[PDB]
C-alpha cells in the first residue's frame, strides 16, 4: 500500500504543525494600548483611582 | 512528629482561603490570561509562576 | 437594639438529634447545631 | 458524586455526610406501619402468600 | 504517487518554515526597543491592578465619565481615564475595568465575547464550489443574490436599482441547503459566520437579546461577510415551554432580532441566510418582502439532478463495469440527496459483509432496495390500481 500509505502520515504531520503554529501565534498579540496623549492623563490618573471619588 | 505536622498542614490551609475554578477563552500579551470563571464573570489575572 | 436580628429557617430534614439540616430563607442549605434554648423534642421535620 | 460537607469560613470540605439525606424522605409516615392488628394478615392472605 | 508527492514539496516545506520564523521572531520582535515604549507599558502595569473586572460599556457622557451595566449587580458611574481616550471608546463595546475602583482602563476585548466566538469559525468549508452535483439552477440564484454584489457591485450601480439583502433557505431536509451556503462562502472567500439560532436561548432569562445585538455589531466591524443564522426555526412563532420558565424568551429574541437586520440600513455588503425546515415553523410575516430578496425552495432531486449526485459517490468507490451507471438511476424512483447517499454507504458494508475489495453487482441491487423500504407508500398506485 506504499504510494498512498507513506504519504498519509506526511499528510497528517503536516496538519498537526499548523494547529501547533496557531498556538505558537496567538500567544502573543499587538502591543499595548499606550499612546502618547492619554501619557498625559496618568499624571491625574494616579490621584482619582487610589482616592475615593469613584 | 510527621503526623503532628502533617495535620497543623491540613488546618492551616483550611484557614487559608478557598479556590475556584474557570476555563480560558482567549490570551492577553501584557503576560496575562482571561478566564471565565463558571458561575461569576471574565476577569484578566495574571498568571502563576511555573506556566 | 442589643437583642440582634434573627435569620429563619425551617427545617429541610432531620440527620441527628445534634445536628439539624436546615433549608435557609436567606438561600443555602446549612447544618446547624442546637442551643439549649430550643427544645429538640420540639424540633421535627419541616418545623419552622 | 453525593452530598458533602464544607466548612462555612474555609469553604473546604472537613466532613462528610451520608447522601440518604439531603434528598426526599424516606417513608413519609413512620417506618413502622400503623395497623398492628392488620386487616391484610387477618383479610385476604390467599392473595398477600 | 507523484502529485500527492507534489502536494507535500508546496506544503512541507512552506508550513514547517511559517512555525520557525514566528517562534524566532517573538524573541527579535523586544529588541530593537529598550526606552520610552517600554517605560509606557511599565506604568500601564502600576496603574492597572490584578485582577481586572469585566465591563460592558453602556453610554458615554462627554465629561471624562460614563457608565457601564457589569456581571456586578448595581451599575457604575465609572470614568474614563489613564491610557484610553473618549474615542477609542464606542458605546456598546466591552471594556476593562479597575478592580478597587471601577475605571475605563483601556480596551482590548472589542467585542470579546464567548458566543463571538462561537460564531466566527477558522474551519474549512466542507464543499468548495459545488463538490457534490446536483442543484445546479438553484445556487445561480443564492449567486445572483449574495455573492455577486460582493464580487461587482458596478453592474448594480449601471441598473440604478438596490442590491439584494439576504436569502432563505427552506423546505426540504437532505438536499443540502445547509452546504450549499458554505459552497457560496468558501466561492467568495468571505468571513463565514456559522452561528446557530438555538445556541441564543436558554432556560436562564434576560440573557439573550444582548446575543441578538452583538452578531449584527460583530459583523459589521469585519464586513464584507456573509452570515448564517442556521435553524431560526426554533425560535420561531412556537413557545419554550406551556408552563414557566421561558414565556418572554422566545418572544424577545425574534423581535429583537429582525430589528437590527433592518436597522443597518438596506445593504448589500452584510448578506444574511436563514437556514429553517419551513416558514409554518415561523412568524406568517417575518420582515417581510422587498427586503430579504431571494427565497429558494427546496425540493427533491429529479432524474437528471439525482444522477448528477450519484456518479460523483460511485466514482471514488471500486468498480462501476459491473452495474451500469443508468441502471441505478432507473431501479430507483425519486428521492432527497440524502438517499442517494445512504444507497452508497450500504453498498459500502455489504463490500465489508461478502468480504470483498470491489463493490460488485449484488451489493449495488440490495443497497438499492433498502432505502426504498424506509421511506415508503405505495397508495399513490393503490389509490389508482
Ligand atoms: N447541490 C448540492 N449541494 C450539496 N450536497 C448536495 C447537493 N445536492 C444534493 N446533495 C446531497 O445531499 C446530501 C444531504 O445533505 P444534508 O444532509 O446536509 O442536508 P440539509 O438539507 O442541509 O439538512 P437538515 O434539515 O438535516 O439540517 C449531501 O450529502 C449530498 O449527498
Ligand atoms: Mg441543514
Amino acid at each position: 500500500a506504499a504510494p498512498y500509505a507513506a504519504k498519509l502520515k506526511q499528510t497528517e504531520n503536516d496538519l498537526k504543525d499548523i494547529e501547533a503554529r496557531i498556538k505558537e501565534k496567538a500567544g502573543v498579540k499587538e502591543s499595548d494600548t499606550g499612546l502618547a496623549p492619554s501619557h498625559l492623563w496618568d499624571i491625574m490618573g494616579d490621584r482619582q483611582r487610589l482616592g475615593e471619588e469613584h | 512528629n510527621d503526623k503532628v505536622r502533617f495535620i497543623k498542614d491540613e488546618l492551616r490551609l483550611l484557614q487559608e482561603p478557598g479556590s475556584y475554578v474557570g476555563e480560558v477563552i482567549k490570551i492577553v500579551s501584557d503576560k496575562k490570561v482571561l478566564v471565565k470563571v463558571q458561575p461569576e464573570g471574565k476577569y484578566i489575572v495574571d498568571v502563576a509562576k511555573d506556566i | 437594639l442589643q437583642s440582634i436580628g434573627q435569620l429563619i429557617g425551617e427545617v429541610m430534614k432531620e440527620l441527628s438529634e445534634e445536628k439539624y439540616i436546615v433549608k435557609a430563607s436567606s438561600g443555602p442549605r446549612y447544618i446547624v447545631g442546637v442551643r439549649n434554648s430550643v427544645d429538640r423534642s420540639k424540633l421535627k421535620k419541616g418545623v419552622r | 458524586s453525593m452530598s458533602v460537607a464544607l466548612h462555612r469560613h474555609s469553604n473546604a470540605l472537613v466532613d462528610i455526610l451520608p447522601p440518604d439525606s439531603d434528598s426526599s424522605i424516606s417513608v413519609m409516615g413512620e417506618n413502622e406501619k400503623p395497623d398492628v392488628t392488620y386487616a391484610d394478615v387477618g383479610g385476604l392472605d390467599m392473595q398477600k402468600q | 504517487t507523484r502529485c500527492k508527492l507534489k502536494l507535500l514539496r508546496m506544503e512541507r516545506i512552506k508550513d514547517h518554515l511559517l512555525l520557525e520564523e514566528e517562534f524566532v521572531s517573538n524573541s527579535e520582535i523586544l529588541k530593537p526597543f529598550e526606552k520610552k515604549q517600554e517605560e509606557e507599558k511599565k506604568q500601564l502595569e502600576e496603574i492597572r491592578g490584578n485582577p481586572l473586572s469585566i465591563g460592558t460599556l453602556e453610554e458615554i457622557i462627554d465629561d471624562d465619565h460614563a457608565i457601564v451595566t457589569s456581571p456586578t449587580m448595581p451599575d457604575y458611574y465609572v470614568s474614563i481615564l489613564s491610557f484610553v481616550d473618549k474615542e477609542l471608546l464606542e458605546p456598546g463595546c466591552s471594556v476593562l475595568l479597575h478592580h478597587k475602583t471601577m475605571s475605563i482602563v483601556g480596551v482590548l476585548q472589542d467585542d470579546a465575547d464567548p458566543m463571538v466566538s462561537v460564531m466566527k469559525m477558522d474551519k474549512s468549508p466542507t464543499e468548495s464550489y459545488s463538490d457534490i452535483g446536483g442543484l445546479e439552477s438553484q445556487i445561480q440564484e443564492i449567486k445572483e443574490s449574495v455573492e455577486l454584489p460582493l464580487t461587482h457591485p458596478e453592474l448594480y450601480e449601471e441598473m440604478g436599482i438596490k442590491p439584494p439583502k439576504g436569502v432563505i433557505l427552506y423546505g426540504a431536509p437532505g438536499t443540502g441547503k445547509t452546504l450549499l451556503a458554505k459552497a457560496v462562502a468558501n466561492q467568495t472567500s468571505a468571513t463565514f459566520l456559522r452561528i446557530v439560532g438555538s445556541e441564543l436561548i436558554q432556560k436562564y432569562l434576560g440573557d439573550g437579546p444582548r446575543l441578538c445585538r452583538q452578531i449584527f455589531k460583530v459583523a459589521g466591524e469585519n464586513a464584507p461577510s456573509i452570515v448564517f443564522i442556521d435553524e431560526i426555526d426554533a425560535i420561531g412563532t412556537k413557545r419554550y415551554d406551556s408552563n414557566s420558565g421561558g414565556e418572554r424568551e422566545i418572544q424577545r429574541t425574534m423581535l429583537e432580532l429582525l430589528n437590527q437586520l433592518d436597522g443597518f440600513d438596506d445593504r448589500g455588503d452584510v448578506k444574511v441566510i436563514m437556514a429553517t425546515n419551513k416558514i409554518e415553523t415561523l412568524d406568517p410575516a417575518l420582515i417581510r418582502p422587498g427586503r430579504i430578496d431571494r427565497k429558494i425552495l427546496f425540493e427533491n432531486p429529479d432524474l437528471s439532478t439525482k444522477k448528477k449526485i450519484l456518479g460523483i459517490h460511485t466514482s471514488k468507490m471500486n468498480l462501476s463495469e459491473d452495474v451500469n451507471l443508468e441502471t441505478l438511476v432507473t431501479t430507483k424512483d425519486d428521492l432527497s440527496g440524502a438517499d442517494i447517499q445512504a444507497m452508497c454507504t450500504e453498498a459500502g458494508l455489504l463490500a465489508l459483509r461478502e468480504r470483498r475489495m470491489q463493490v460488485t453487482a449484488e451489493d449495488f441491487k440490495q443497497a438499492k432496495e433498502r432505502v426504498m423500504k424506509n421511506k415508503v407508500e405505495e397508495n399513490l398506485e393503490g389509490l389508482y390500481l
